[PDB]
C-alpha cells in the first residue's frame, strides 16, 4: 500500500 | 655439457628450467656449463638464441656462489648493452648477480665502464660512445656507485657533451644518452647536476621533433611554470598523436595527480578522443591500458578545478564515447578493473549519468568485481565499488540496472556498509555515516520488489541482516533513522519478512519493538514519522489477524490519534493515520467508544470531509459513521 522510493 | 646448451639456445621449444636435470652433476653444470657459456658469449647471435642464453643465465647464476665462476658474465652483459631487444634479459641477469657477489659485481663493472670510456674516446665512430651510455642506462639502478663515479667525471661529461654538441643529427646517439639521463635521475647527486648543467643542451632538444618526448621526460624529473607546461603539453600533443605511448601514458598517469595537469588535459579534445580510443582498441598493450585507464580515472574524478567542467568531460567524453559499455568487451587485469570501477564511481557523482552508466552495464561491472572480491579483498576498492552501487541503486529503478539480473543480488554488499551488531562490528570497510545512508536508501529501493517479499527472503536467510536494521531504529542520525524506519514500512507490504519482529506479542523482544515503534510515532522528522505511521497502516490494512491485535493496542491508538489532531495538515502523515485508525475503528466497536466523546477529533474529522487526496475525505467519513454507530 504505502510505499517509499527514491528513484 | 655443451649440446644440453645447443638444445637450451636451439629452440623455444626447450624449457631450461626442465633442462636443470640435465644440469644434474653440480660440478659439470657449475663448470663445463658456464665455460661454454664463456666461448659461447664471447660472440653476437641471433636475437632469438640471445633471447634463451640471458633467460637461462640468470637461474645458473643465481646458484653459483664462487665469483671466478661467474666474473666474465659482466663483459658479456655490458658489451651488448647497444641490442635493445634483450635489455630487460640482460637487467635481470645482471641483477641475478647482485643477491651474491654484489661487491664483486659493481667493482667488475666499473673496470669494464672505465675501459669502454678509453675506447669511445680512441673511436673516430659514434658507436663506442653509444655502448658506453647504452651500458650506464642499463645498469645505472643496481651499480649506482660506479655509475655515478663515471657519469660525474669530467672525462665522461666532456666526451658526452662534445659529441651532443657535434652530432646533433645523430638519433640514436641523442636518444641514447637522453635516456640514460633520464634512467640516472634515480640517483639526487646525478639529478642535481643535469639540472644544472644540461638545462641549455634540453632547451635545443626539444626544439627537435623526434628528440621532444625524452627531453621533457628528463625535464620532468630535474624539476628541483611554463618550464612544466611546455613539457606536459608536449606528453598531451605527442599522446594524442598516438605515438610514443608507453613514455607519454606513465609520464601523464604521475602528472594526472595534480589539478593544472588535469585542466590542461581535459580542455585538449584531440588527447580525450584519442584516449577513449586506444582503451577501446584490441591493439594497445595491457601496461598501456592501464596508465589510460589511470589518467582517466584521474581526470574524471570529482573534486572535495571546476565540477561542471569535470561533469562535462565525463558527460562528453566518457558517457558520450560510450567508455563504460565497451569496457565490457576487454580484458582487464585487477589493477585496471581497479580504475574501471574508480571511473564509474566518479561518473556517477553526477546523478545525471547515472542512467546512461546503468545503460552500459556499470551494475553489472559493480555486482561482478565485488562478487569476484567477496572472499578474497575487501580493501579501498571493495568499499569504492559499494559506494559506486549504492549511488546507483538509489536513482534508478533496481529491475532494470542489471542486466535483466535479479537486483537483489546487490543486496549483501549493501548490508556491508551497515553497522554490525557491536558484539562483532570491527569491519575492514571503512563506512562512513553517509554511507550507512546511502546503503539504506538502496535498500529501501530493492524493497519496493513485490511489496519486499525479494528482499525479506534475504534479510530472513541471515539473522544480522535483521540484526543490522533493528540496530538502527534508534540511531543517533536523523537522516539514518528515517532511512532504516521508511526500509521497515516497505518490508510490512507482505508480513512473511520482519511482521513477527514487531507484532509477536507472545516474545518480548517483539512486544518491546512494538512498543518503541509506537512512540517514534512522535519523532520530530515528518518524514520519519510518515514511515513509522506506514509501518502500522501496512499491517493494519493487510493482515486481518494483526490488524484484531493492534486494534486492542492502548497506546498505538492514543498516540496515533494524538499524532492527528496535531498534525493532519501533513497530507501523506494525515492519510496513513486514517488508513490505520480506520482499519483498528473497523475491527474494534469497543475501540471507537472509547473516542466517541472526544470532540476534538470528531471536529477534525468533520473538517476533512468536504488535492490528489481522495482517501481523506472516504476515511473520515468512515471513522465518523463508525463514531456515529456509537451514538445511534
Amino acid at each position: 500500500k504505502f510505499i517509499v522510493s527514491h528513484y | 655439457m655443451n649440446k644440453v646448451w645447443d638444445r637450451i639456445v636451439g629452440s623455444d621449444s626447450a624449457d631450461a628450467q626442465s633442462v636443470l636435470k640435465e644440469r644434474c652433476s653440480s660440478p659439470k653444470d657449475v663448470t663445463d656449463l658456464l665455460h661454454v657459456i664463456q666461448n659461447w658469449t664471447s660472440e653476437i647471435h641471433n636475437n632469438g638464441e640471445e633471447t634463451r642464453c640471458w633467460k637461462c643465465v640468470p637461474m645458473l647464476a643465481g646458484y653459483v656462489k664462487d665469483w671466478g665462476q661467474l666474473e666474465f658474465l659482466c663483459r658479456r652483459i655490458l658489451l651488448r648493452s647497444s641490442i635493445q631487444e634483450i635489455r630487460p634479459l640482460l637487467l635481470v641477469t645482471m641483477k641475478s648477480l647482485m643477491s651474491n657477489h654484489s661487491d664483486n659485481t659493481e667493482q667488475k663493472c666499473g673496470n669494464i665502464l672505465q675501459q669502454l670510456l678509453i675506447e669511445a674516446e680512441e673511436d673516430s665512430g659514434n658507436v663506442s660512445l653509444r655502448l658506453l651510455v647504452d651500458a650506464m642506462s642499463l645498469v645505472f639502478p643496481i651499480c649506482l656507485g660506479v655509475c655515478r663515479d663515471m657519469f660525474l667525471s669530467t672525462d665522461f661529461q666532456d666526451i658526452l657533451t662534445r659529441n651532443l654538441n657535434s652530432s646533433a643529427d645523430d638519433e640514436h646517439l641523442v636518444n641514447g644518452a637522453l635516456r640514460l639521463l633520464a634512467v640516472s635521475c634515480i640517483d639526487e647527486a646525478v639529478r642535481r647536476f643535469i639540472a644544472e648543467h644540461y638545462l641549455k643542451t634540453l632547451q635545443q632538444s626539444f626544439k627537435v621533433e623526434k628528440y621532444k618526448v625524452l627531453t621533457a621526460l628528463v625535464l620532468i624529473k630535474i624539476w628541483s611554470k611554463e618550464t612544466l607546461n611546455s613539457c606536459i603539453n608536449l606528453f598531451i600533443d605527442s599522446l594524442s598523436n598516438g605515438e610514443n605511448i608507453e613514455i607519454n601514458t606513465e609520464a601523464l598517469a604521475y602528472l594526472t595527480l595534480k589539478p593544472s595537469v588535469r585542466v590542461l588535459l581535459r580542455g585538449n579534445g584531440d588527447v580525450c578522443l584519442k584516449i577513449i580510443e586506444l582503451i577501446k582498441s584490441q591493439d594497445t598493450t595491457p601496461t598501456d591500458l592501464y596508465g589510460l585507464l589511470i589518467i582517466l580515472a584521474n581526470v574524471s574524478e570529482h573534486p572535495s578545478e571546476n565540477v561542471k567542467d569535470i561533469e562535462e568531460f565525463n558527460r562528453d567524453y566518457i558517457i558520450d564515447l560510450d567508455l563504460i559499455g565497451s569496457l565490457k568487451s576487454i580484458k582487464l587485469s585487477t589493477s585496471s578493473y581497479n580504475q574501471a570501477i574508480r571511473i564509474i564511481y566518479n561518473v556517477t557523482r553526477d546523478k545525471t549519468q547515472i542512467s546512461e552508466c546503468v545503460k552500459q552495464g556499470a551494475g553489472l561491472m559493480l555486482l561482478v568485481f565485488l562478487a569476484q572480491k567477496r572472499n578474497l579483498s575487501k580493501d579501498e576498492w571493495y568499499l569504492l565499488s559499494i559506494r559506486a552501487l549504492s549511488k546507483t541503486l538509489i536513482y534508478v529503478n533496481p529491475e532494470t540496472a542489471f542486466s535483466k539480473y535479479s537486483p537483489l543480488s546487490a543486496a549483501p554488499f549493501l548490508f556491508e556498509n551497515l553497522p554490525l551488531p557491536n558484539d562483532n562490528a570491527l569491519s575492514e570497510l571503512q563506512f562512513t555515516q553517509l554511507d550507512t545512508y546511502e546503503a539504506l536508501l538502496a535498500l529501501t529501493n530493492l524493497a519496493t520488489i513485490n511489496q519486499g517479499v525479494d528482499l525479506g527472503k534475504i534479510i530472513l536467510s541471515n539473522a544480522q541482516y535483521w540484526d543490522s536494521i533493528e540496530n538502527l531504529l534508534l540511531d543517533s542520525s536523523v537522516r539514518i533513522q528515517r532511512s532504516t524506519l521508511e526500509l521497515i514500512s516497505n518490508l510490512m507490504s507482505n508480513p512473511m519478512a520482519i511482521s513477527a519482529k514487531f507484532f509477536c506479542f507472545e516474545n518480548p523482544k517483539s512486544a518491546q519493538n512494538f512498543e518503541i515503534l509506537v512512540k517514534l510515532l512522535e519523532l520530530h522528522d515528518i518524514q520519519s514519522q510518515r514511515a513509522v505511521a506506514a509501518i502500522f497502516a501496512n499491517i493494519a490494512s493487510t493482515v486481518p489477524f494483526i490488524c484484531k491485535e493492534l486494534s486492542e493496542k492502548r497506546n498505538l491508538i492514543e498516540t496515533a490519534i494524538r499524532v492527528f489532531k496535531t498534525q493532519n495538515t501533513d497530507t501523506d502523515l494525515r492519510i496513513r493515520l486514517l488508513v490505520l485508525l480506520s482499519s483498528i475503528f473497523n475491527a474494534n466497536a469497543h475501540a471507537v467508544a472509547c473516542v466517541k466523546n472526544d470532540e476534538e477529533f470528531v471536529k477534525e474529522l468533520q473538517k476533512y470531509r468536504n488535492q490528489k487526496d481522495p482517501l481523506t475525505p472516504e476515511l473520515s467519513k468512515e471513522i465518523l459513521s463508525l463514531i456515529n454507530l456509537e451514538h445511534h
